[PDB]
């Protein structure tokens, strides 16, 4: 039925489920559903419904790269499955439940690899609250004890939490505010960030301060590993600019509180920023440890040139 | 007397010299009231400080020197002393009480050493009243010459690089880069200040408010992203209040966080000190010279008030709140002092004049 | 020299109890020692050097009596005004003071600590601090020592009446319904000259016109919750537990804690202790009971007596199976075989 | 399900309740706000040059079986007092419990599903001692969306927050009085004039019944200036409830109309943002519209629409100022801080500034109009002439 539309509202109003494949497993649940029974002709009738309600999907708040990401990915099971076709229905929806259950399985296979990196005795840091960031440094508690810097940043800040539910289960963590991260990180080594997205030149769109502090990276010579899994290479490499963030109401940096000064003063809010290609110096993914330089091609390898 | 102490929490590990500090009032409840010996004034003051009351990196100067002029105001040159050697003794915990109200001061030193000077200088054969009015006349002389009638001239220099057309970019709060950016707009020059401001005392609604009340334009972003000011930027007037000889700006925390974040988009960066303000140590890092300050601020009451209080409670979870900062000459251009627009190397060339 | 402590004597408002020869001065004790001592040890505990005390030639007969670090008092109040409410109380000494000045006039005793209520005046630098316990309705804002409009019942009508201006700045106002006033009032050197000339005003509830800063002076008052209370009521047998003797003839045969008696007295027999202080220099001798009352100095009472709760004045007696229920017991007046009711024995 | 149903110069030809906001027109906004906290279905009682509403309402995308808020339009012709409107609604017996009233201006992102609560259990606790929850918000004064002709000074008691006194500063009081009634009774009393009225209100479905009888009573404040001093044997309380998010206004005067749609431009209600149900957002606050053609060397220099169809000239520097679809300005036009609408068109040379505009209107060269002035309705200034303040034409 038409549940979607509530979806499609859903995604309207905001209200996060918190990125745990749960876009993913919503977005995989509604092409499940399209996919299971609909109209039906052989010649891609399907394929032009999944573009329609597709770019109806995609008319949501344009951040939400993951609900696209795998709408994408859906067409290229599509063209591949019509490929060896040259009852697929069958074969279509047996793939698609492939994919979700190595989906599935995201957040363990890419914090096993975790032993390899992080020795004794190292003063990792990070910045901004992101689950694969916790969990995977959460599997490095059979080690040693080091311990982890934290920036409070981005106000509204969803950063500590984190510095609760990590420090109350292991390392001896230090919280410092955003503004400090200059006189720190050079006394540090091994920088990781977490990633709301990744783009298909190389770039990571992250919170409001990951830029000012790959910076510091490329200055003091750290190297920064943005861990992050696979369903969120995006294509379209950075062309559209400023719907590239999302601008909120300004109340979170001024309180509507000081009447008058607020009638002449101009508020800015972005959410987002822009990490560049030339600072990252590794990923961690979910099947390999590739390069920066070689993204490109791990993007045509899940894709087709339906990017648009 | 002077108990002083009453230090809390734990330390972040790494820098254990810096002695942190709670604000309960701390010395309050130790002292007498009939008088108490160890200050007739300079309580007022210590009290005035610890709370947050004066705290601009400039007229704690002022504030030192009127306390001390009212208590250089009050001596009494006993009957077995030369009031030189017995005025500069009886100066000294006093001073001492100061300090252990807060870490130092910034060249604040300075100040006290060219009162340790104009003290010592005294002649030894005067009237009480004739040295006494010469020195407090001086120490008038002093604040009219190096903090009065100095920053007045070095606006003059200012407009010549600040005009039409630019986007200037003062940080925080400053005593200066308010007064020679606010005598630019009388004299015409249209242009457009952004200010930015950083996440705890946040200081940045100071300048704010103190320039609509002027009619420049304006716009505010936090320093947690200060990345799109600086595709637009055509300054930066950032200013502070200590110079050390190896060419360091000592500035608030946020500072250097922004300088060698401005030159990887080319964008100058153009400091603003004074001339009595730049002190002649050296310092490499941030991690010597700090000011730790009471890291109970750091509270954001955004929904379920997520422990803030609760840290205490957990263990090894200590935050901190740095003070102060570092910017090495690198990443810094002219300095606009009291002496023409001298370059950041020559920061020593200053001193020996 | 930063502050100046004057505690004067104002006089006697309305005690009937003590309206005789039983307070001639608020020298009368409801607690175990006079009324001077308990708040004047205070000014003495802080460490305040000679300080200066203002009554009219009666205490000055207890000058010699009491022990303190330092005093130089004036008896000469000449008291044919029974005045002078902080008019002359300060203009009578004003060619004395020199500096500040703090003021505790013969009033309440105290139990809260100075060291706040003198920072929260010698920090900011105000003109105004006084103190509270907690009708006169007096506002403050949404902190401590931010003092609003202080207006009694007296001068008001039927509503309140706030001053507009006084509501646009501080703009939450909070009106603190009851506190029980005291008598600890900080004021700066300026606001005695004000009163030293134009001496029209006085009545120390009238130099409350600082509760007019508006249309820069301004005040700073904080309140509390602890036991400092007020003791110049009717209501002195309420402070008599004070909870803060050894030469005398102690029979311990009552045994009973949690109450004292006086040195150079007898003790008695066939007797128990429930609560009840006891003066210097009275006889217990036959079965008697303590009775949670109060004992002035040279009485006795002895032989079957059970009392409860009564004021015991000085220059009394009591024998023959005594039995009361708060009673006000006059003073120079005796009874022995009777058994009363509540009411007060008069002079 | 919460029902909260809606009542409803140049006002005369068109409602004052279907006047376009920016863009989008102020019965839009009510259907939205109160479809983000949640309503079933929603009543709208219309009052006066109807029917039209009955269109545009009918013509939106409220208007189908995909919606939630399943409305259901009510006219009245014989009600045209704007007093007593809940007497048809407990007279015509529709609500079932816990109404949610707001009176046509509502532009308001705040959420509801936090207050039911605290009106909810409350009320249960009660069981019969509180009437309605009067939703305000938090400003502090000389900010300019409180007017001259608004303000309160409500003080409530502390550790409840029942609203005790009342009053309406509207004649603005060289002093203002709260009664020695309040300060009576013993608690804690604060008297706090910082708020600022939502004109938001959810009322329990016995304050219908208190309209049948006291049937003297029409405006709100008239409720509340009633219920709050009679009724002395247990009447009910009223409960007020603070909020700190977003907020919306209800402002009617067109002084009101100038703050609250030059804050929904400068994106104060984070998902009420103009890219709502076409645009596409810039630096500096520039919301570009679709099908739009600027011309060479114009600067849209700072918080500006510029709607679906228009083009300007040559020369131009439009600032701080909407503009509607379908405009035409000319060469070395000047807009400051005004409002077109949808079809206007100005010419060359001129000098608007801080003024209104309205539909389908006209100007010509040399016409330099002044501050607070507003053309209105089809009308048209023509030849060089240069209109005093507040020279509204007809």
């Amino acid at each position: 039925s038409e549940r979607i539309e509530s979806f499609v509202e859903t995604l309207k109003r905001g209200g996060g489920p918190r990125s745990s494949e749960e876009m993913a497993r919503e977005t995989l649940g509604l092409l499940r559903q399209i996919i299971t029974d609909h109209r039906w002709s052989n010649a891609g009738e399907l394929m032009e419904l999944i573009r329609r309600e597709g770019r109806r999907m995609t008319a949501a708040q344009p951040s939400e790269t993951t609900v696209g990401n795998m709408v994408r990915r859906v067409l290229k099971i599509i063209r591949e499955e019509y490929g060896r076709l040259h009852q697929l229905q069958s074969n279509i929806i047996e793939a698609i439940n492939e994919l979700l259950v190595e989906l599935e399985g995201t957040m363990e296979n890419i914090a096993a690899q975790a032993l390899e990196h992080i020795h004794s005795n190292e003063v990792i840091m990070t910045i901004g609250f992101s689950r694969t960031v916790e969990a995977f440094l959460k599997e490095a508690a059979r080690k040693r004890k080091f311990h982890v810097i934290v920036a409070e940043c981005a106000p509204f800040c969803q950063g500590h939490e984190m510095a609760v539910n990590l420090s109350k289960a292991g390392i001896e963590t230090t919280v410092m505010t955003d503004a400090a991260i200059f006189a720190v990180m050079s006394r540090v080594n091994k920088v990781i960030i977490g990633t709301k997205t990744i783009l298909a030149n190389g770039a990571l769109r992250a919170v409001t301060g990951t830029h000012t502090l790959a910076l510091a990276a490329k200055h003091h010579s750290t190297p920064l590993i943005v861990c992050a899994p696979m369903f969120k290479l995006s294509p379209q490499f950075p062309n559209e600019e400023d719907s590239f963030h999302k601008f909120v109401a300004p109340e979170e940096v001024l309180p509507f509180t000081e009447g008058d000064i607020l009638e002449k003063v101009s508020v800015h809010c972005p959410v987002f920023d822009y990490v560049p290609p030339e600072l990252i110096t590794l990923f961690i993914s979910n099947i390999g440890g590739n390069a920066p330089s070689y993204i490109y091609r791990l993007m045509s390898e899940l894709y087709h040139p339906d990017d648009h | 007397q002077v108990p002083t102490r009453k230090d809390y929490g734990s330390k972040v590990s790494l820098f254990s010299h810096l002695p942190q500090y709670s604000r309960q009032n701390s010395l309050t409840q130790f002292m007498s009231i009939p008088s108490s010996v160890i200050h007739p004034a300079m309580v007022r003051l210590g009290l005035q400080y610890s709370q947050g009351l004066v705290s601009g990196s400039n007229a704690r100067c002022i504030a030192l020197l009127r306390a001390l002029q009212q208590v250089i105001q009050d001596y009494t040159t006993p009957p077995n002393e030369e009031l030189s050697r017995d005025l500069v003794n009886k100066l000294k915990p006093y001073m001492s009480f100061l300090t252990q109200c807060r870490p130092l001061s910034a060249s604040m030193h300075n100040a006290i050493k060219f009162l340790n000077k104009e003290i010592t200088s005294v002649g030894s054969s005067k009237r009480e009243e004739e040295a006494k009015s010469e020195l407090r006349a001086a120490i008038d002389r002093y604040v009219q010459e190096k903090i009065v009638l100095a920053a007045q001239a070095i606006s003059r220099f200012a407009y010549q690089k600040i005009s039409n057309g630019d986007v200037i970019l003062v940080y925080g709060c400053s005593s200066l880069v308010s007064r020679i950016l606010q005598e630019a707009w009388t004299e015409g020059r249209r242009f457009r200040v952004v200010v930015v401001d950083s996440r705890p005392w946040l200081e940045g609604r100071h300048t704010l408010r103190s320039l609509v009340h002027a009619g420049v334009p304006a716009s505010y972003l936090l320093i947690p992203a200060a990345s799109y000011v600086l595709p637009e930027v055509s300054k930066v007037l950032l200013g502070a209040h200590a110079l050390l000889a190896n060419g360091s700006v000592m500035s608030r925390v946020g500072t250097a966080q922004l300088a060698l974040v401005a030159r990887a988009h080319n964008v100058p960066v153009l400091v603003c000190c004074e001339t009595y303000k730049f002190c002649e140590r050296v310092q490499t890092d941030a991690f010597v010279s700090n000011e730790l300050d009471d890291p109970d601020d750091l509270q954001c009451k955004r929904g379920e008030h997520v422990a803030l209080a609760n840290w205490q409670n957990h263990a090894s979870l200590r935050l901190l709140n740095l003070v102060y900062d570092v910017t090495p000459p690198e990443l810094v251009d002219l300095v606009i002092t009291e002496l023409g627009m001298i370059p950041c190397s020559s920061v020593p060339v200053v001193l020996r004049v | 020299m930063e502050f100046q402590a004057v505690v004067m004597a104002v006089g006697g408002g309305s005690r009937m109890t003590d309206l005789t020869s039983s307070i001639p001065k608020p020298l009368l004790p409801v607690g175990n020692k006079p009324l001077i001592w308990y708040p004047l040890n205070l000014l003495e505990r802080v460490g305040f050097e000679e300080v200066i005390v203002v009554t009219t030639r009666d205490v000055q007969k207890a000058l010699c009596a009491e022990f303190k670090m330092k005093m130089k008092p004036d008896i000469v109040c000449i008291p044919d005004d029974a005045d002078m409410g902080t008019a002359d109380s300060l203009r009578y000494i004003y060619p004395k003071l020199k500096t500040d000045v703090l003021v505790l006039s013969c009033d309440l005793i105290t139990d809260v600590a100075l060291h706040e209520v003198v920072d929260l005046f010698r920090a900011y630098d105000a003109s105004l601090a006084m103190l509270m316990r907690k009708r006169d309705f007096i506002g403050v804002d949404s902190t401590g020592k931010r003092l609003l409009f202080m207006a009694n019942e007296a001068d008001l009508d039927e509503e309140l009446v706030i001053k507009g201006s006084i509501l646009q700045k501080h703009p939450r106002i909070r009106f603190h319904t009851g506190l029980v006033d005291a008598h600890l009032y900080c004021l700066k050197k300026y606001i005695v000259d004000f009163l030293m000339e134009n001496g029209s005003i006085t009545s120390i509830r009238s130099e409350l016109i600082p509760y007019l800063v508006r249309k820069v002076h301004i005040m700073k008052e904080g309140l509390c919750s602890r036991v400092s209370t007020l003791g110049l009521y009717m209501e002195a047998n309420r402070q008599v537990p004070k909870l803060l003797s050894s030469a005398q003839i102690v029979s311990k045969h009552l045994v009973g804690v949690d109450s004292l008696i006086g040195p150079e007295t007898q003790i008695g027999e066939k007797s128990s202790i429930k609560r009840s202080v006891i003066g210097s220099s009275c006889l217990i001798k036959d079965r008697v009971t303590i009775t949670n009352c109060l004992l002035m100095n040279s009485v006795t009472v002895e032989e079957g007596s059970n009392i409860q709760g009564s004021v015991i004045c000085n220059n009394a007696v009591i024998e023959k199976g005594a039995d009361i229920k708060d009673c006000l017991i006059g003073s120079g007046q005796r009874i022995e075989a009777k058994a009363k009711r509540v009411n007060e024995v008069i002079v | 399900p919460p029902p909260l149903q809606a009542v409803l110069p140049i006002s005369k030809d068109q409602p004052r309740v279907l006047l376009p906001l920016a863009n989008v027109a102020l019965i839009d906004y009510t259907l939205e706000f109160l479809t983000a906290t949640g309503v079933q279905e929603t009543f709208v009682f219309c009052c006066w040059k109807a029917a039209q509403i009955k269109e545009h309402l009918l013509k939106s995308k409220w208007c189908r079986p995909t919606s939630l808020n399943v409305v259901r339009i009510i006219t009245s012709e014989l009600y045209r007092s704007l007093g007593d409107v809940l007497r048809d609604v407990d007279a015509k017996a529709l609500v079932r419990s816990d109404f949610l009233l707001v009176y046509g201006d509502v532009i308001s992102n705040i959420n509801i599903t936090r207050a039911l609560e605290e009106h909810r259990l409350r009320r249960k606790l009660e069981k019969n001692v509180s009437v309605m929850t009067m939703i305000f918000k938090e400003s502090s004064p000389s900010h300019p969306t409180r007017c001259h002709e608004d303000n309160v000074v409500v003080a409530v008691d502390s550790t409840t927050n029942r609203v005790l006194h009342f009053q309406k500063t509207q004649g603005l009081r060289r002093f203002a009085f709260p009664l020695s009634l309040f300060q009576g009774s013993s608690d804690g009393v604060e008297v706090r004039y910082d708020l600022l009225d939502c004109h938001i209100s959810i009322c329990s479905p016995q304050v219908a019944q208190l309209f049948t009888d006291n049937f003297d009573y029409q405006t709100r404040d008239d409720f509340v200036r009633g219920l709050l001093v009679n009724e002395e044997i247990l009447g009910n309380q009223i409960h007020m409830h603070v909020t700190a998010k977003e907020y919306g206004a209800r402002v009617s005067n067109l002084h009101m109309y100038s703050a609250v749609c030059a804050d929904v431009i400068r994106r104060w209600v984070y998902p009420l943002t103009p890219e709502a149900n076409s645009c596409t957002h810039s630096r500096h606050n520039i919301y570009r519209g679709p099908e739009v053609s600027l011309g060479h060397g114009s600067i849209l220099e700072e918080n500006v629409l510029l709607g679906s169809g228009t083009v300007i000239g040559s020369n131009c520097f439009i600032t701080n100022s909407v503009i509607g679809p379908g405009c035409h300005i000319g060469d070395n036009v000047v807009l400051d801080q005004t409002y077109l609408w949808q079809g206007v068109r100005v010419a060359a040379g001129a000098q608007i500034h801080q003024s209104l505009l309205c539909d389908n209107a006209e100007v010509k060269e040399r016409v330099t109009l002044k501050p607070r002035s507003v053309l209105t309705s089809q009308v048209v200034v023509g030849p060089n002439i240069t209109l005093p303040e507040g020279s509204v034409i007809s």
